[PDB]
RNA sequence: AAGACGCGC
RNA sequence: GCGCAUCAUCCCGCGCCACCUG
């Protein structure tokens, strides 16, 4: 008969036993907050514009190509552990971008034709808006 | 009888006739060897190898067919192992690398296929043979057969042979076997070093001169096979070797010195230093020996001793350098080959260890010697030192002396060799800025060598200019470089092909070192002058001019008219039939830059019309050119033309355009996810059961696209493509099987192992056998990669009344 | 003739491999993956009032002969 | 239809723990690994508080974690075995406040596979070699050395594969400047699957396999294979050399076994039980975690049972022979996945669930009023639990 | 390698040394023979790198002038986590080619 | 002029 | 024996792997 189709896939890495879509901060927007069995709490934030999504995707790809994980594990393979990633952008690399030494971050800044200060401002804008 | 009557006909078919006939004959030999047997076949084959008038080609073909028929037959060659061995022995004893490799492969196949018992039975009696050549070839046979199947299975047998008391010949043979194992195995004998050392020890104690010499050689071979570690297993051999060093003389002294020199790097720094100090007196006493072999041995020993860190620069300089350098610099000993290379290696190692200063400062004077061999040797030492250590140790006097020496050596160019040019280039590169005052002298000398007696020494002059252009440009002499460039420009009319190639290479170097807009020759006139050079036939000038025009298109494309662009494109299509692969790669690169510079319409139309040459050599080149054009230009401006060209019913055109699509998808990578929808009808049409080549091309396109678009969520069209790709698994041609396997692997890594497991679970236990086999191999291919997801993708199997097949741990509910 | 990597791997079936071998290999792989994954082991140790050490010990003992005796 | 992934709260549960001088100073530090987060935290002896100093995410599953140092050195390196088929050695830089990679060697495919090394990791106590082992059929040995530039070097892996065998635990054995030694609970199962009578479970005992590491021959060979009376759980490394005798303790059901290579007799000691147990007597008792304290004057071992009882294991031995093993009840704490005994009289307990406590040792309780047990006593043992007396709670996380 | 099925790899445990490639095989991939996106280096085994074998081309066996590399597709397909990718055979084509060249040369 | 592979009159 | 077709397959002129020799 009729069969549904999957539009999104991701691998948090820990068992998830909670899932809800409610606002957290007053005056904010709806978010998909989830809680895992390991004791971590995370949220999912939609993209309000195409330019922001493109910038975030470019930043994530450049960080993956330039800054590998510490244990030598492929980030794309780690996220595509059981099923391929679909329409999900990881923010962990974007937040870890603030921890690297200045040389590489500045270099990727002109590689993206942008500057580190406004890049950090845009990174913190999502956090201060949806959380 | 009839079995033998069918042998000589096939032999004459495979040895005489066209290659297709001999290949076909070999085919039915391989096919029908199951029923033919081995007995009469060998009884007829072996006398052919026994013929004294055997040729190289006949021997190679016969040994190849023997190898193949022996690979096919597992345990059907036992009765004739001795005959095969004794007839391969002359083949392996030869001094040909390929022949000895084939012989050792044959013997390894014998060891793998045949049992050890029959080999032992046919192998034992010839150990104590009086003839020496058979003993040597049997030693090689033992080496290779013990390399096969592992050494420990016959190590006690070797110990028993070496412990023989009847004659010294058996002990000599056993020590030869140990030496051969050491020289052939390499690092595979390290766990079994102690037993071999104990076996060789008592043979070393033996009073026979031949036995003790071969024991020393075996010890040296074991030491060089265990160079990193193994001194603890060798510390029990030092005393007899020292006794031989201090007592024995002659060949035994040489063998013992070689063994101790090999053993010196094994131990620690202090022990090595003490032993080098002990042996230095004997080395000094032996340097002036007339024998060349002993001189080579002591040179190698000195090099090995100097390579160790136990010695110090001051001590080695004050002890061994004066006498060795006095007694080891003569033309009579320089006339040799092995002595030449060993002296070069020893001097360069000594220069690296102690320093280059004195070792070059007191050979630059000898560089002035009129002897050509002495000059070549000293220049080779100089260039090796410059390449290894560097040049930040030279003062003005030494550097000017070296410049004078190299200029004098190059001026008296009598022999034909590129070592002159290599040495000069290494010298000028090492000098760098410090040679800038001298550049006008080199320019004048190279000009004088260039303009004389009708283009004979101009080849090396142009090669020298190309090599030295880097330092010429970094010396800030731009006007001189432009003068050389323009002069060489009017020197472009030389008829000689190699001279013309050297000219083209020099022009490439001069236009690469400096910007093109600063070049004095007219490019707008240079290209019409290079076009006849493009129409040339010699390989060197062709490749040089193709790379030159590639550089023209890469950088100087603004000053070139489109008419001559299209024309040189026409001769690029004409020239695409070149034999060399580098020429074709440079040619397709030139198409890439031309299509980047100008609109990809005329060049695309010309390339698409070259798919009817009736030869795949040009078709693949045109395919690569079209792919690079589409990659360097807008893809959406190329695909409609590709489809329109596909609309023709020409099979070659369809294959070419499909390969072009595959190459384009491979090149673009992730950017081509937007063009997936445009090629789906073409892929569906190609996947139809019409032509095998169409299916292979479609599978290649699917695999390349799947790898490219992986990780971006394009499964909707990939699943539809797999729905048509899947029914192509049931095929027999190896090429289509490989293409299908690659396509399914790409679809697995893109979609995920779950869908692949679902598809492969349909017939894992089919009643038929072929479908079960192909499903099982596909399942194995899926299971090898990304195994950690199949656990979640496994289905549920209901347990029986005797076994449990349900994982109850996954049914827990919180 | 690149079947060397196929033969040099443990845990995969071939032409006449019966159901029992496939199921025991599946069970062994499942147990090893359970041991490797911290989250699933924690889930198992939460489901039953036990400890992770005891759970992994029992899982190791289950690796001796899954799916009953061979037939 | 595109979402952005964030993390408001990081993982808190602790799966592994280790301690050492990771900053090059005398101040001890603790490195614990979360599910997929590696962070460094150290306590303050003056106040007893614990503050995190660094927290990074590795984007991978951590299966092993332990520290080592070279002989004569002052800094401890970090070795972690992830699901990826490679091994990486870490190093903490106090100036940059981040982990610096020093080496990375690949040896197999990624993912939690049955025959891929990474599950078990062993390091030589002296700090000259490291051993990584898989669940089945795979074992690799690496050599750790320092070059003339005072930088870490990695040698080639060693072939130590054994077909159709299962490994329960791998741990290094002290040799005292001799060749490094490794011991594992290797056992075979080839005959288990070939018997249709169902006797695979019966007549199948574990073996204590020993492996050398011959630096001269650069190869590994099996030393012994000693069958065991009952199945074991994990092994303990006894500090050997000049300070104490070399050996290994085997933890099993209701028993502890001491074994050593040579002519060392076996020593057995039943695990004491509480007074008037309310549980089922048929249920066995095992060990969940253990610690150590290699004090120069005298070393002792700490272990925790299933119910959380802390037992102070004291080993009594002659110059070269072992006499008896004396068990003693220390205190009772919540069950902990890993426990580390810090210097300066501090104990850190990484509880399996709930909050993590940091007790402070005040009285060692050497021969207190409570009687102690020993292996020399003929035939079980019973002890009465008491509230916290030796340990004093200071701070909890 | 890919074109000729006769050639086989040693498939031994990877060592610490890095393989080399000659001028002819400067950009070829060690598995699929591609000149696109070289990302990761190539490791050689201890047996394949000993004495005379040091500094030799992985594919054909000429002098080593450039370092070998793995392409992007090979890295994605997880094919680089395998044994030593060095050919131990000498190739059937090379033997015939050398024999005919020696005969007609 | 060469290493393999598959296609029918 | 005919007509064919595929593998960015070869087209590289000779290379050198511990050795000959009183
Ligand atoms: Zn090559
Ligand atoms: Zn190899
Ligand atoms: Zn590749």
């Amino acid at each position: 008969s009729q069969k549904a189709e999957v539009i999104m896939n991701y691998h948090v890495g820990e068992t998830v036993l909670s899932l809800q879509k409610t606002t957290l901060i007053p005056g904010g927007s709806e978010s998909l907050v989830y809680t895992t069995l390991s004791g971590g709490i995370g949220i999912l934030v939609p993209f309000t514009s195409h330019e922001d999504h493109d910038f975030f995707q470019h930043v994530e790809m450049h960080l993956r190509s330039e800054h590998p994980p510490l244990c030598g594990r492929d980030h794309l393979s780690f996220r595509s552990y059981y099923f391929p990633v679909k329409n999900v952008i990881d923010g962990d690399l974007c937040e870890q971008f603030n921890s690297m030494e200045p040389n590489k971050q500045k270099n990727v800044s002109e590689e993206l034709d942008r500057t580190p200060p406004e890049v950090s401002k845009k990174l913190e804008d999502i956090r201060t808006r949806y959380a | 009888e009839q079995k033998e009557r069918k042998i000589m006909k096939l032999l004459l078919k495979i040895k005489n006739g066209t290659p297709p006939m001999r290949k076909a004959a070999l085919r039915q030999i391989t096919d029908k060897a199951r029923e033919f047997g081995a007995g009469p076949l060998f009884n007829q084959i072996l006398p052919l190898l026994m013929s004294p008038t055997l040729e190289d080609q006949e021997r190679h073909l016969l040994v190849k067919v023997i190898d193949r028929i022996l690979y096919k037959l597992d345990d059907l060659v036992r009765p004739y192992v001795h005959k095969i061995l004794v007839v391969i022995e002359p083949l392996l004893i030869d001094e040909d690398y390929y022949a000895r490799v084939e012989g050792r492969e044959i013997i390894s196949n014998l060891a793998k296929a045949a049992g050890l018992a029959t080999m032992i039975s046919t192998m034992r009696p010839d150990i104590d043979n009086m003839d020496e050549y058979v003993r040597n070839t049997t030693a090689r046979a033992f080496a290779v057969v013990a390399s096969a199947l592992g050494i420990p299975s016959l190590l006690p047998f070797l110990k028993a042979v070496c412990k023989s008391k009847k004659s010294w010949q058996a002990r000599h043979t056993g020590i030869k076997i140990v030496q051969q194992i050491a020289i052939l195995m390499g690092c595979a004998i390290l766990p079994h070093l102690r037993s071999l050392v104990e076996i060789i020890e008592h043979g070393l104690v033996d009073e026979q001169q031949k036995v003790r010499t071969i024991s020393a050689l075996a010890i040296a071979a074991l030491a060089e096979a265990a160079t990193p570690y193994g001194i603890e297993s060798f510390d029990s051999v030092l005393k007899p070797l020292w006794k031989g060093i201090r007592q024995h003389r002659g060949k035994g002294l040489a063998a013992f010195l070689k063994a101790i020199g090999y053993l010196i790097p094994l131990m620690d720094a202090e022990y090595a230093n003490y032993y080098t100090r002990e042996v230095m007196l004997i080395l000094i006493r032996e340097f002036q020996s007339p024998d060349e072999e002993m001189k080579k041995i002591v040179l190698k020993v000195v090099k090995q001793c100097c390579g160790t860190d136990g010695v110090e620069a001051n001590y080695i300089k004050t002890e061994i350098l004066p006498p060795f350098f006095k007694h080891f610099w003569q033309h009579r000993m320089a006339l040799d080959r092995r002595n030449y290379r060993q002296l070069v290696d020893t001097t360069v190692e000594l220069a690296n260890k102690v320093g280059a200063a004195e070792i070059i400062s007191r050979i630059v004077d000898d560089l002035k010697d009129e002897a050509e061999q002495y000059r070549k040797m000293v220049m080779e030492t100089i260039e090796k030192i410059m390449g290894n250590l560097g040049a930040a140790d030279i003062d003005h006097k030494l550097e000017e002396q070296l410049i004078d020496g190299i200029l004098y050596a190059f001026q008296e160019q009598t022999t034909e060799d590129s070592v002159m040019l290599n040495g000069f280039g290494t010298v000028v590169n090492a000098l760098g800025k410090r040679v800038k005052p001298y550049l006008p002298q080199i320019c004048g000398t190279v000009l004088w060598r260039l303009n004389n007696k009708s283009a004979k020494v101009r080849q090396q002059a142009a090669d020298l200019i190309s090599r030295t252009a880097v330092v010429m440009k970094t010396c800030q002499e731009e006007k001189l470089m432009g003068h050389l460039g323009v002069v060489l420009y009017e020197y472009l009319g030389e008829e000689y092909p190699e001279v013309l190639g050297s000219i083209l290479g020099a022009l490439k170097a001069i236009v690469n070192v400096i910007g093109m807009h600063k070049m004095t020759p007219p490019i707008k006139d240079l290209l019409p002058r290079l076009t006849p050079i493009l129409k040339n036939r010699h390989e060197k000038v062709q490749e040089n001019c193709i790379d030159l025009v590639g550089r023209i298109a890469d950088r100087g494309a603004e000053y070139v008219s489109a008419r001559e662009w299209m024309r040189i494109c026409f001769e690029l299509l004409e020239l695409l039939k070149a034999h060399k692969k580098a020429i074709r790669r440079a040619t397709v690169n030139t198409f890439g830059y031309i299509a980047k510079a100008i609109g990809p319409h005329d060049v695309l139309a010309t390339l698409l019309n070259n798919l009817k040459v009736q030869e795949r050599q040009n078709r693949v080149c045109t395919t690569v050119a079209i792919a690079i054009v589409a990659e360097t230009c807008s893809p959406f401006t190329v695909l409609p033309a590709l489809m329109n060209e596909y609309r023709v019913p020409e099979l070659n055109v369809q294959n070419g355009v499909l390969k072009s699509l595959s190459f384009l998808f491979e090149y673009i990578g992730e950017m081509g996810k937007d063009y997936i929808y445009a090629v789906t009808p073409l892929l569906e049409d190609a996947l139809m059961d019409r032509d095998l080549v169409h299916r292979q091309t479609a599978s290649a396109v699917v695999q390349h696209m799947s790898l490219g678009v992986y990780g971006f969520g394009c499964e909707d069209s990939l699943n539809h493509l797999l729905n048509y790709v899947w029914p192509n698994v049931f095929e027999t041609s190896p090429h289509v099987i490989q293409a299908v396997m690659g396509a399914l692997e790409g679809l697995r890594v893109a979609i995920g192992p779950c869908r692949m497991l679902q598809y492969c679970l349909q017939g894992l236990f089919h009643p038929a056998r072929k479908v079960r086999d192909v499903y099982w191999k596909i399942y194995n291919s899926i299971y090898i990669g990304s195994q950690d997801a199949l656990i979640a993708h496994y289905p549920r199997i209901y347990n029986d009344d005797k076994n449990t097949y349900i994982r109850y741990e996954l049914d827990y509910i919180l | 003739q690149l079947e060397h990597l196929q033969s040099k791997y443990i845990g995969t079936g071939h032409a006449d491999t019966t159901k029992w071998e496939w199921l025991v290999n599946q069970h062994r792989d499942s147990y090893c993956s359970y041991m490797g994954h911290f989250d699933l082991l924690n889930y198992f140790a939460i489901a039953e009032n036990e400890s992770k050490a005891r759970v992994r010990f029992n899982l190791m003992e289950k690796m001796l002969q899954p799916c009953g005796p061979p037939a | 239809m595109f979402l952005y992934n964030l993390t408001l709260q990081r993982a808190t549960g602790i799966s592994f723990a280790i301690h050492g001088n990771f900053s090059g100073t005398k101040q001890q530090e603790i490195v614990v690994s979360r599910g997929k987060i590696l962070e460094l935290l150290r306590p303050d002896p003056n106040t007893g508080k614990v503050h995190t100093l660094l927290t990074v995410e590795v984007f991978g599953v951590i299966r092993s974690l332990m520290a080592f140092r070279l002989t004569g050195g002052t800094k401890d390196y970090i070795v972690v075995g992830s699901d990826s088929g490679r091994i990486v050695i870490l190093e903490y830089q106090p100036s940059k406040n981040m982990f610096e990679k020093i080496h990375q060697e690949t040896f197999g495919k990624s993912g939690c596979r049955r025959i891929v090394p990474g599950q078990f990791l062993a390091v030589d106590p002296k700090g000259r070699a490291v051993m990584i082992s898989a669940i089945e059929k795979q074992k690799l040995v690496y050599i750790l050395n320092r070059d003339a530039a005072a930088r870490l070097t990695i040698s080639s892996p060693l072939e130590a594969h054994k077909a159709n065998t299962l490994v329960y635990h791998v741990v290094g054995v002290d040799v005292g400047f001799e060749n490094p030694m490794f011991a594992c609970l290797e056992m075979d199962y080839e005959e288990a699957d070939n018997d249709p009578t169902g006797e695979a479970a019966a007549n199948t005992q574990q073996t204590l396999t020993f492996y050398e590491l011959d630096l001269g021959l650069n190869h590994v060979v099996r030393k012994y294979s000693e069958p065991l009376e009952e199945h074991g759980n994990f092994l303990i490394t006894v500090p050997g050399g000049s300070d104490g005798p070399s050996g290994v303790l085997i933890c099993s059901e209701n028993y502890i076994t001491y074994k050593n290579f040579g002519d060392q007799p076996d020593i057995r000691c039943p695990i004491p039980r509480r007074r008037n147990d309310l549980d089922d007597p048929e249920r066995g008792m095992i060990f969940v975690c253990s610690a150590t304290h290699k004090t120069k004057s005298m070393f002792f071992f700490l272990a925790q049972t299933e119910q959380g009882d802390i037992f102070k294991i004291t080993l009594e031995t002659d110059e070269d022979m072992v006499t008896e093993i004396r068990l003693k009840y220390f205190d009772t704490v919540p069950v902990a996945a890993a426990m580390c005994v810090l210097k300066t009289g501090f104990l850190f307990v990484a509880s399996e669930f709930g909050n993590h406590y940091l007790y402070q040792i005040a009285h060692l309780g050497d021969d207190d009023e409570e009687p102690e047990f020993s292996s020399a006593m003929p035939l079980t043992f019973f002890f009465q639990p008491r509230p916290l007396k030796n340990l004093v709670l200071v701070d909890e996380l | 390698a890919k074109h000729h099925p006769d050639l086989i790899f040693c498939r031994k445990q990877a060592g610490v040394a890095i393989g080399r490639l000659c001028e002819k095989c400067d950009g070829k991939c060690v598995i699929c023979d591609s000149y696109v996106r070289p990302c990761t280096l190539v490791r050689i085994c201890d047996e394949c790198n000993y004495g005379s074998y040091q500094g030799r081309c992985v594919i054909c066996g000429g002098p080593g002038v450039s370092d070998a590399y793995y392409c992007k597709e090979c890295t994605i397909q997880e094919k680089d986590r395998d044994g030593c990718p060095k050919i131990v055979n000498l190739g059937s084509s090379k033997t015939d080619l050398f024999y005919e060249r020696k005969k007609y040369g």
